[PDB]
RNA sequence: UGGCACCUCGAUGUCGGCUCGUCGCAUCCUGGGGCUGUAGUCGGUCCCAAGGGUUGGGCUGUUCGCCCAUUAAAGCGGCACG
RNA sequence: AUAAACGCUGAAAGCAUCUAAGCGUGAAGCCCCCCUCAAGAUGAGAUUUCCCAUUUCUUCGGAAAGUAAGAUCCCUGAAAG
């Protein structure tokens, strides 16, 4: 919030009252937004107001810039979310375009790409999300990762590449 | 889905072709015919009204001569209606023949129980008797009408009353033979109704 | 005849309160019976006194 | 004495058209309970009706201030053991918005045999058009 | 998680935030995991 | 378990069992979840949850209780100790 | 659509956080699906079809008196009581 971006090139910025959109390479985005923040246009960079300065506007001065911050860059670059298989028997293969998952259940369970939102699996044991909506690609992959998250004992599951996975000692 | 009416003949039994014997209900379904289409714009729902049985012209009165005229046909005894059906089929004044079904389908059964007179507590709701002997005065009564504190009585307090006589469907009930000669079909078990009542057949809603 | 002085009186931009208190302080002593009377048939002369009872409140 | 006093079908009885988008619920049903009756008029009289008609449209805009979207509730009793049923008042408004208006108003007026005349003088609608044009009714700006 | 009206840190990790308008302790150790 | 003695002495029938139930949740089983001295099976504790379900006999007037044999379980209470 | 619970994006507070704006999963429970009653729902609903605009009196509300479509009294009965 306060901040500026910086639209890049081919990407073109259209307000109406409280509802903006974003056209890029990657796709298009569309949001609403509060009227009480007045956003800030300019050549490039690009901003909003706080026409009150109270509790109830710093909150959502901080947000829009950094949403819009998300959308623009979002058609431009893109969001990338990686996954990674721990246990014997683990393993993925890809049926076209549904994912499959052997996690050691009794069956398999099947995965579906949302709309604008592009799997893709390099290595049987790694999964990698693409898309051009934050919010969608990081929940895409909460829910793949859900199937079966890192248990204590011996790491087995899916996780992240971060995960300071807690470990115990059973026995 | 699909649907007739038909009259209660009898029970019997047949042997399958495992060598089993089950027990059929016989039904008779001739003269059915489509006399009405209710649309969404005339009427907001969709359904199709049949006509089962013919009757003499001195039963049938003015103004039902005139409803079946319109799908020109001989005034009918009992009229029904389907609901959840599709209406590009059902042309206004065709017949609708046992055939419509087939070997091993799955039907919904409605009809009226018999009727059962004034009847008590103990074979209208199935509730339980006092002591036969032992000094005992209670043999088939209600029994208590509820705590001192309310100062009146609940409601769905059980009672006496006429027994009989209600719409009843069974679910799930399978067919065994067809027949286009004899306007015969046959459905294993049981449906509701004393003999040469209305039965109203009907594709299974699960 | 309280209820019906307010629905007239409304009608002038006042109030009950507003008006009674108008018309104390310019001296006018007409009852309750006799100022609702005039809100019903009369209601032209209702409102030359609704008028004095303004200019009362300004000065 | 002189005082006076209205006769049935003396008084005549118009038709309103009221706008009901943003407005409070309790704030709008107070004035057109008021409508209802004839508090506005020098010929009210307590025991004759002559009120007027009102026509209440965009019952689905109606506004609920707080949490009372939720927190808010509508009770039923059907009179059998145990046949308490509630309704939120936000999923009232979005399913049924006409009965959300009836019930608060119906509070609003009195609780005897004219009290129930006045509520047959209420029709409520959740579009944004009516059915009685033919009637000529005005649009009326609450106060 | 323990729910009881005397939630407190235990430890130096312990923080004390406030979800859905009330007090509720997280920490890393999950025997920590506190609420109001 | 008690204290008081406010209605009833021109009568408010008092234990246990039978028939019939209905309500509360401080939940016995079944449903969802957090922590575990949670490796697995079996468990312990707490949060949401009242939809349904919740045994047949021996001894005693017995409520209760002990015992035999089962069950997913053999819940705790209010309704003039219904 | 939700409870407990687990999360995504995200600021107040340039970091972090499931929350404040916004989203996603998520109970034998809530509303539905299933079966039955239900327009006296005096808010008395809808559709198809049938009969039609007679005669005496009126000063006025309107009154009565033979009918149409239709029903009943009366009689033979049970699948009903
Ligand atoms: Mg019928
Ligand atoms: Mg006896
Ligand atoms: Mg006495
Ligand atoms: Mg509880
Ligand atoms: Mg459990
Ligand atoms: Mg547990
Ligand atoms: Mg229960
Ligand atoms: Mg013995
Ligand atoms: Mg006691
Ligand atoms: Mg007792
Ligand atoms: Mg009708
Ligand atoms: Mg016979
Ligand atoms: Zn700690």
């Amino acid at each position: 919030g306060k901040k500026t971006i910086v639209i890049p090139a081919g990407v073109t910025v259209t307000l109406n009252g409280s509802t903006a959109t974003v056209k890029g390479p990657k796709g298009e985005l569309v949001k609403e937004f509060n009227p009480e923040i007045t956003i800030n246009i300019e050549g490039n960079e690009i901003n909003v107001s706080r026409p009150t300065d109270n509790k109830n506007h710093r909150a959502l001065h901080g947000t829009t810039r950094a949403i819009l911050n998300n959308m623009v860059v979002g058609v431009s670059e893109g969001y990338e979310k990686k996954l990674e298989l721990i246990g014997v028997g683990y393993r993925a293969q890809k049926q076209g375009d549904k994912l499959v998952l052997n996690v050691g259940y009794s069956h398999p369970v099947e995965f579906v790409a949302p709309k604008g939102v592009e799997i893709e699996v390099p290595a049987n044991t790694q999964v990698i999300v693409k898309g051009y909506n934050k919010e969608h690609v990081g929940e895409l992959a909460a829910n793949i990762r859900a199937v079966r998250p890192p248990e204590p004992y011996k790491g087995k599951g899916i996780r992240y590449e971060g995960e300071h996975v807690r470990r115990k000692e059973g026995k | 889905t699909k649907g007739i009416l038909g009259r209660k003949v009898g029970m019997t039994q047949v042997f399958t072709e495992n060598g089993e014997l089950i027990p059929v209900t016989v039904i008779e379904a001739a003269q059915n015919v489509v006399l009405q289409k209710k649309t969404v714009e005339t009427d907001g729902y969709e359904a199709v009204q049949i006509g089962f049985e013919d009757k003499r012209a001195k039963l049938s009165n003015k103004p039902e001569q005139g409803h079946v005229a319109k799908a020109d046909t001989t005034p009918k005894r009992f009229i029904r209606e389907f609901r959840d059906v599709n209406l590009d089929e059902y042309e206004i004044g065709a017949e609708v023949k046992v055939d419509v079904f087939a070997e091993g389908d799955i039907i919904d059964a409605t009809g009226v129980s018999k009727g059962k007179g004034f009847q008590g507590v103990i074979k209208r709701h199935g509730q339980s008797r006092g002591p036969m002997a032992h000094g005992s005065r209670y043999h088939r009564r209600p029994g208590s009408m509820g705590p001192v504190a309310p100062n009146r009585v609940f409601k769905n307090k059980l009672l006496p009353g006429r027994m009989g006589g209600e719409q009843i469907t069974i679910q799930n009930l399978e067919i065994v033979k067809v027949d286009v000669e004899k306007n015969v079909l046959l459905v294993k078990g049981n449906v509701p109704g004393a003999k040469k009542a209305l039965v109203q057949i009907k594709t299974a809603t699960k | 005849w309280i209820a019906r002085i307010n629905a007239a009186a409304r009608m002038q931009d006042l109030s009950y309160s507003k008006l009674m208190h108008g018309l104390k302080l310019a001296g006018i002593d007409i009852n309750r019976k006799m100022l609702a009377d005039l809100a019903v048939n009369d209601i032209a002369s209702f409102n030359t006194l609704a008028d004095s009872a303004k200019k009362a409140l300004a000065k | 004495r002189t005082t006076y006093m209205a006769k049935p079908g003396e008084v005549e009885r118009k038709w309103y058209v009221i706008d009901a988008t943003g407005v409070s619920l309790g704030r709008l049903s107070s004035e057109v309970a008021s409508i209802l009756r004839g508090k506005n008029k020098p010929q009210f009289t307590p025991h004759i009706d002559t009120g007027d008609f009102v026509i209440i449209i965009n019952a689905g805009k109606i506004g609920l201030t707080g949490k009372k979207a939720t927190d808010k509730i509508y009770y039923r009793h059907s009179q059998y053991p145990g046949g308490l049923k509630s309704r939120t008042a936000g999923e009232m408004r979005t399913n049924n918005p006409e009965k959300l208006l009836e019930l608060s108003i119906k509070g609003m007026l009195p609780k005897n045999s004219l009290g129930r005349q006045l509520f047959k003088k209420l029709h409520v609608y959740g579009g944004s058009e009516h059915e009685h044009a033919a009637q000529k009714p005005e649009v009326y700006e609450l106060r | 998680m323990k729910v009881r009206p005397s939630v407190k840190p235990m430890c130096e990790k312990c923080k004390v935030i406030r979800r859905k308008g009330k007090v509720m302790v997280i920490c890393e150790n999950p025997k920590h995991k506190q609420k109001q």
